[PDB]
């Protein structure tokens, strides 16, 4: 069902479909070190990705249906240069007819043009003045389905946002050649990241789109805030999804000491451009291997690890005393060689029992493999203290809504630009 | 019918005067005088609490504009309600009973307002305390009048007005002694804070409690018993008065010679009693506007409204204009630094009342600086750093911030006026009010002193009026004090400094007090004993409403011109004196 599907291979970019589309990569196209399958494009002429199809799959028909899907990561727009600057990122227009994907300040735009120079556009807009955004500098699964009989639809993360009727356009003659390069951007320090680019010759319904979104999500591997792979030996700032206005802090070191959620968060502001909340506040959480049999540094599902809390540029250990009053066990930061037999192993969970993908979860376990519980927060006399409790496990068993057991790991990123 | 009722009322009025002259004046009258004096001192104290605690309560409760204005008027609105309510209820329940109820309500709500942490709850509690204290003056005067013989009634009633002055002095002294200790931060509850002004509120609620304690040991007025058909109780109270008086004199052997006293012939269930009380009170209020009392009532209404308007307007106008003069003097001393270029320095400071303009700061560290009335205009901060910055009345106008960090600063969003921030970071912002709250320091001291001078020039006027009320008369004292008040209002023009306005405030306060004394005695003497508290409470409620109107109008005229307040006060006082000169003379008459 897929005609074009750009994937990575041994030091090359290939097409998994049975067509062998020719791919030409420019001399300034970059790849990541850990997830090298994802590609990065910068604002230069040499930052070029070029794909050429066959004559038997060229979109030149009358009522032919089609759809496209990919993952896009766009950094934050920092100044007023980026305003009213629609620039194309994906191009399939020859002789002023075809389909294009472009970006503007807080907008992803899908445009299609016929041979009669008719314009039809579908736009997804995300705000940049939000406290914590789900789209700024984070991976977005964008899929567009075009029904030449009824209408064209945009989908982000499997959800419908906009849809526009496209009955007016009669015939589209898309190019034999597709362009991946920034075009029309006056910002010299602007770039994008794309991955998993697929084409289909039919309008995908919601079922197939959700299936593709979950299949490409790699639910067996944990993801950080930006959507990349979670890695051992990397400092991470901690964000609690249920209470995202406070950050993890400590007051003392030892069994008497505890860690809590201190707030409110600060703000990073560029006037009339962005008013975001600071993400580089709190104490860093390093993750260390304990029984990982994989050679890589990627944290996968059901991995038993250690947690180090970086306090005053010094590393400590996350542990509790299992035998104490109450169901919940208070989290504490101890000296690494002074942990003794305190419960410190954490099982990292990325999906539920049924296999449904969710956010990052930590399950504190003892040396007997007994579930002390999921790591969350509980309020003691108006102080949100970090605890490990079995109440979250009870709610999970009852298919209820847990409160405070979901976490996000925020490493320092260049696309965010906050001063630390 | 009605003529027979008037005849029996006159016979009772004459017999009561004869009985009172038999009883004499002595220890009982002075004991009741001091008890009702405590009741009036509570009233005098009540009108200073919010004015004295506003500077601290504004910062402690985040009070904005139109929230410090409604707090400065809430006592008068509560008083306006309470005066009418308790004056109406006093003729159906009794002077002492309604006085006890009102004083208890005032004490309870004044104690409860001392611990309230919010604003709306504080406003409600203070309004209800004003309601409780609104019925003090009418009931107190109409309760003391029914124990006095005609021989010396103006002097004995006029000596009752020193207690408002005593209450004002007490409030000023306690405010001076308690509030300036800002260090007191007693903690009972994490989210609640207990400062010194709440202790001041408690100490200001004390005199009402003392008044209740003193009033619990006094007897109800015999005239109230006689009007309602209760003869044995009235006879017992008159016998007690005579016995106490004679024991004080030194002849505890004579016998009360009165045997029978003329009395006025009287012709689910909780709701029934409430409806009956409401109907009776409305009947008394309407009969106050009767064919017999319609001219007297209207002239009393005019006099009370005009005098209250003028007095309260000027009394609130004087401190506001003193503050305005101080503000002008302060703004005249401001320093201006046009053009600066600062680079590569950790530069801290404590500047007050300054304006920097056209500055250019590059990589500057501002650690631990206190800003008071400091304004930066047309400045540019690049790669700057602000830490431990304390700010008060500080603004940034037409400023540009580039790559600057605000760490542990109270520079909230309202202090950047039409500014542009680029890549700025706000971290660990201090706790503070969302809007500007201003700050008062040493000047509060002087404020208290001014109050102590505004309620001490009153004393010569009180002494003169008390000594001379019977010798010249109520009408002439009232007219001669209103005319002098109008003359002082004219003199108001020749004042432009703080000392001049303090002198003018002292003069006006010392002049109008005799007029107020005379009006109190007149409105006590001009009504029958079955409508005294109703009419007096209605007139006092009108006084409080006029006080609200005059305070608002005269506050709106501060800093605009001196012609409007002078003209308003002089016109109102002239009309009041003209209406007062048409009043019937009550001197040398039985308390009918
Ligand atoms: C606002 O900052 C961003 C990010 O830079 C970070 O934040 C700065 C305050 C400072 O601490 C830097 O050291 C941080 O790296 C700027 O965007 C980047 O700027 C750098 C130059 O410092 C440049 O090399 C990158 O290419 C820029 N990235 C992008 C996506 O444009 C941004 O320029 C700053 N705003 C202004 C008006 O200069
Ligand atoms: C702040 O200024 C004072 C002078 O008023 C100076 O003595 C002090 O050293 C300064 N602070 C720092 C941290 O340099
Ligand atoms: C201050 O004046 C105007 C705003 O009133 C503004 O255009 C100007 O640029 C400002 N000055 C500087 C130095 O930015």
């Amino acid at each position: 069902t897929s005609i074009l599907s750009i994937v990575y291979k041994k030091d090359d970019l290939i097409d998994l479909s049975r067509y062998g589309a020719k791919i030409n990569i420019g001399d300034r196209v970059y790849y990541d070190s850990i997830d090298k399958n994802q590609i990065k494009l910068i604002n230069l002429e040499s930052s070029t990705i070029e794909v050429i199809l066959k004559n038997a799959i060229v979109y030149n028909s009358m009522y032919e249906n089609f759809s496209t899907s990919f993952w896009i990561k766009i950094p934050k727009y920092f100044s007023k240069i980026n305003l009213n600057n629609e620039y194309t990122i994906i191009n399939c227009i020859e002789n002023n007819s075809g389909w294009k994907v472009s970006l503007n300040y807080g907008e992803i735009i899908w445009t299609l043009q016929d041979n009669k120079q008719n314009i039809q556009r579908v736009v997804f807009k995300y705000s940049q003045m939000v406290n914590i955004s789900d789209y700024i500098n984070r991976w977005i699964f964008v899929t567009i389905t075009n029904n030449r009989l009824t209408k064209s639809k945009i989908y982000i993360n499997g959800r419908l946002i906009d849809q526009k009727p496209i009955s007016n356009l009669g015939n589209i003659h898309a190019s034999n050649k597709i362009m991946f390069k920034l075009d029309g951007c006056r910002d010299p320090r602007r770039y994008i990241m794309i991955k998993y680019f697929n084409l289909f010759d039919k309008e995908l319904n919601e079922k197939e789109i959700k299936d593709l979104y979950d299949s490409q999500s790699n639910s067996g591997i944990l993801k950080d805030f930006w959507g990349n792979y979670l890695q051992y030996d990397k400092p991470y700032y901690m964000l609690n999804l249920f209470d995202p206005n406070k950050y993890v802090d400590v007051n003392n070191i030892g069994i008497r000491g505890y860690m809590y959620l201190k707030g409110p968060r600060g703000s990073v502001v560029t006037t009339n451009i962005y008013l975001n909340s600071t993400l580089y506040e709190g104490t860093k959480f390093i993750i260390k291997k304990y029984a990982s049999g994989n050679e890589d540094n990627i944290v996968r599902n059901n991995d038993r690890v250690y947690i180090n809390v970086v306090v005053k540029n010094k590393e400590y250990r996350l542990a509790t005393n299992a035998s104490q009053a109450g169901v919940e066990k208070i989290l504490s930061a101890l000296e690494i060689p002074d942990v003794g037999n305190l419960s410190q192993v954490v099982v990292m969970k990325s999906k539920d029992d049924q296999g449904i993908r969710n956010k990052c979860k930590m399950n504190l376990q003892d040396n007997n493999g007994n579930d002390i519980g999921f790591i969350g927060f509980h309020l003691y006399d108006n102080i949100a203290k970090l605890v490990a409790s079995n109440w979250y496990n009870r709610q999970v068993g009852k298919a209820s809504r847990t409160f405070g057991c979901s976490w996000e790991f925020i490493p320092v990123d260049d696309g965010w630009g906050e001063s630390s | 019918g009605e003529a027979q009722r008037r005849k029996e009322r006159e016979e009772l009025a004459q017999q009561y005067e004869a009985i009172l002259r038999e009883c004499g004046h002595g220890r009982f009258q002075w004991t009741l005088y001091f008890v009702l004096g405590l009741a009036l001192m509570a009233d005098g104290v009540e009108v200073f609490v919010v004015g004295f605690v506003l500077p601290s309560a504004e910062k402690d409760m985040c009070l904005s504009d139109s929230n410090k204005g409604m707090l400065g008027l809430i006592v008068y609105l509560g008083m306006m309600v309470g005066a009418f309510l308790w004056g109406g209820l006093a003729d159906r329940l009794g002077r002492r009973q309604c006085l006890l109820i009102s004083l208890s309500v005032n004490s309870v709500f004044a104690f409860f307002s001392s611990f309230v942490q919010g604003y709306g709850t504080f406003l409600f509690c203070r309004l209800l305390s004003g309601v409780g204290i609104g019925g003090s003056i009418p009931i107190v005067f109409s309760y003391f009048s029914e124990f006095l013989a005609q021989e010396k009634r103006g002097e004995h009633l006029s000596w009752l007005c020193m207690f408002w002055m005593i209450g004002g002095v007490y409030a000023a002294a306690m405010a001076w002694a308690i509030i300036p200790h800002y260090g007191w931060s007693f903690q009972m509850g994490s989210a609640y804070q207990f400062h010194s002004w709440r202790v001041f509120v408690l100490v200001c609620a004390f005199p009402s409690v003392f008044a209740i304690g003193a009033l619990t040991t006094q007897p109800e007025s015999p005239r109230f018993f006689l009007e309602n058909g209760k003869h044995d109780e009235a006879w017992m109270v008159l016998k007690q008065v005579h016995d106490t008086n004679m024991r004080a004199k030194g002849h505890p052997e004579r016998v009360f010679s009165v045997t029978h006293i003329k009395t006025i012939h009287q012709e689910q269930r909780w709701g029934v009693r409430a409806l009956s009380l409401g109907g009776q009170v409305w009947g008394n209020f309407l009969s106050c506007f009767g064919p017999e009392y319609r001219r007297i009532t209207l002239m009393m209404m005019g006099v009370w409204f005009t005098m209250s308007f003028s007095y309260y307007g000027l009394t609130v106008w004087f401190p506001d204009m003193i503050r305005h003069l101080q503000a002008v003097d302060y703004a005249s001393r401001t320093k201006v630094f046009p053009g600066e270029r600062v680079e590569h320095v950790t530069f801290n400071f404590t500047l007050e009342n300054q304006i920097h303009r056209g500055g250019q700061y590059f990589n500057d560290k501002f650690i631990g600086l206190r800003l008071k009335s400091v304004s930066f205009e047309d400045s540019l901060f690049e790669e700057c750093y602000f830490e431990d910055v304390t700010s008060s009345n500080t603004f940034f106008r037409n400023c540009t911030f580039i790559n600057t960090v605000f760490y542990n600063t109270d520079l909230f969003e309202y202090k950047f006026v039409n500014s542009r921030l680029i890549n700025s970071t706000f971290l660990h912002n201090k706790e503070g009010c969302p809007l500007d709250v201003t700050g008062t320091g040493e000047g509060a001291y002087m404020v208290y002193f001014v109050s102590f001078l505004g309620t001490l020039a009153v004393l010569p006027g009180n002494i003169v009026s008390a000594l001379l009320m019977d010798k010249i008369g109520r009408l002439r004292m009232l007219a001669g004090s209103s005319v002098m008040s109008c003359v002082s209002c004219f003199f108001l023009s020749f004042g432009n400094s703080e000392s001049a306005m303090i002198a003018l405030l002292c003069l006006f306060g010392g002049v109008s007090i005799a007029s107020w004394n005379a009006l109190d005695v007149l409105t006590v003497e001009l009504y029958p004993s079955d409508k005294r508290t109703t009419a007096f409470g209605f007139l006092n409620a009108l006084c409080k409403l006029a006080a609200v109107l005059g305070i608002s109008i005269f506050t709106s005229f501060v800093g605009i011109t001196k012609a409007a307040p002078i003209l308003f006060a002089s016109a109102a006082l002239a009309l009041g004196s003209s209406l007062a000169l048409k009043l019937p003379e009550t001197r040398g008459q039985v308390l009918q």
